[PDB]
């Protein structure tokens, strides 16, 4: 019993995490087999930033212009491209440690954990949501571009965000590993803003089964709404709407439990009307939309990696 | 701004 | 900026994860250097759980009763010994991903990650706190039992916790890493329940101060208070009394913000008195106490 | 109870 907020191990990261330097700038990359992936503004300083032609500033650069270091070793870059807004660095040496891996681009509402490094170094791992206004509520400073996001699955580690830049309202934005952004975000220096953000219902719902699963039923109430009841008091609360997709991702809690999904969202348009009133779920005075079903059934079930 | 020293990055943008 | 629970990366720490079997029962190991550790109710049946006498039931076994694996490969049990409530076995082989490593007992207040294991294999991490009746408030299950908690300062492994029990509310207890047991709690089939808890105040000033760091001021007030004062209103709401060795431990979190203890102890005075009337700090609407002054520094500041 | 499967752990005690 208990149910917290989760990472994945980040072992498997942490052993492809390096420095790169390009002239005064410093970041984070990682290195997959014989490839470096970064954050392509490695290569600017702050008067590039503010109109930067990257296919000119690139061509300006030499293989020995971009400092890796892994560890206390530094590999030593024999090619440099770019795709979209992330630099890859060729190098000498395949990384030993890489681990079986794929690169995937994930939908709003997803979760996954961030290795967050300074200097190639791991200090830190917590777990994070693309929001549906694809930024993340995360936690980085400066020197922490390059930082990524993953998955695992069984021994397969999906790379889905490398970290490029903060809005200011304090919330993160960044790319896939094949350098598109998330959102409508660009890598210059102009101003740029986070959209309205709104709650990730299908994941509220998730975590109310959570609740139940471990013990925690108070909430519970069985006049069972209809969609478009339920997505008529969504709308007003700034909740996504539900769909029957999100109804069917919900079958297996659902049946595990014994609650119809339309039973859950009675509780969750109650919740929404009425309060909490003084009262918690599991430990928690706010809805939590950080989890999704899927992590639900992985930290209810046991689900472990190789 | 980007998080990677000279680069600008001042909190609340 | 942002704010987030936060564990340390685990990779030093899933190198270390075994499998132990004896009989029927199987948990988690951690094997450092030529040694496997592991809680010594391995070595019981379900019979042996109601009145345990450990070193009747371990006198009993040869080193050929436990089956230790690593990945898919058999560590030879060489050698065997009790300490307090954690088996050791002595294997053949050193453990080639041994990190730098020491063994820490930790007191209430003290965070840690956790890296939960099922059968040797790495399922998750997540941050912790000690509390004040020495419980954890983590996520486990049957199979858990051996799973490990920790803290890293810069390539070392400080390990804290190894996982034992489940109490009836939920929460969870364990030993050290030499096997003596957080709390009054046993490795015994018999009636425990974790005791009333109370809430660590010098985390709550911590987080308060890390709040401030991020931007937010709207909890803070023109007042101060003394020590006295302040924990004659901790009382009250099931705090935890804070001493001048708290004070003295916010020092930096005090001089960044220049916001003085006593006056961050004024609006925690406050918001204890009034609540947050619907207000949150830094997304919750809760005072937040599983954040320690250390904490703070090393994710807010670096 | 015990996080150990034949061991008798029953959530809720």
């Amino acid at each position: 019993s208990g149910f917290r907020k989760m990472a994945f191990p980040s072992g498997k990261v942490e052993g492809c995490m390096v420095q790169v330097t390009c002239g005064t700038t410093t970041l984070n990359g990682l290195w997959l087999d014989d490839v470096v992936y970064c954050p392509r503004h490695v290569i600017c300083t702050s008067e590039d930033m503010l109109n930067p032609n990257y296919e000119d500033l690139l061509i300006r650069k030499s293989n020995h212009n971009f400092l890796v270091q892994a560890g206390n070793v530094q590999l030593r870059v024999i090619g440099h491209s770019m795709q979209n807004c992330v630099l890859k660095l060729k190098v000498d040496t395949a990384n030993p440690k890489t681990p079986k891996y794929k690169f995937v681009r994930i939908q709003p509402g997803q979760t996954f954990s961030v290795l967050a490094c300074y200097n190639g170094s791991p200090s830190g791992v917590y777990q994070c949501a693309m929001r549906p206004n694809f930024t993340i509520k995360g936690s980085f400073l400066n020197g922490s571009c390059g930082s990524v996001g993953f998955n695992i699955d069984y021994d397969c580690v999906s790379f889905c965000y490398m970290h490029h830049m903060e809005l200011p309202t304090g919330v993160h934005a960044g790319t896939d590993l094949e350098g598109n952004f998330y959102g409508p975000f660009v890598d210059r220096q102009t101003a740029q803003a986070a959209g309205t953000d709104t709650t990730i219902t299908v994941n509220v719902l998730a975590w109310l089964y959570a609740a139940v699963i471990n013990g925690d039923r108070w909430f519970l109430n069985r006049f069972t709404t209809t969609l478009n009841d339920f997505n008529l008091v969504a709308m007003k609360y700034n909740y996504e709407p539900l769909t029957q997709d999100h109804v069917d991702i919900l079958g297996p809690l659902s049946a595990q439990t014994g609650i119809a999904v339309l039973d859950m969202c009675a509780s969750l348009k109650e919740l929404l009307q009425n309060g909490m009133n003084g009262r918690t779920i599991l430990g928690s005075a706010l809805l939590e939309d950080e989890f999704t079903p899927f992590d639900v059934v992985r930290q209810c079930s046991g689900v472990t990696f190789q | 701004x980007f998080h990677x020293l000279n680069l600008g990055y001042r909190p609340g943008c």
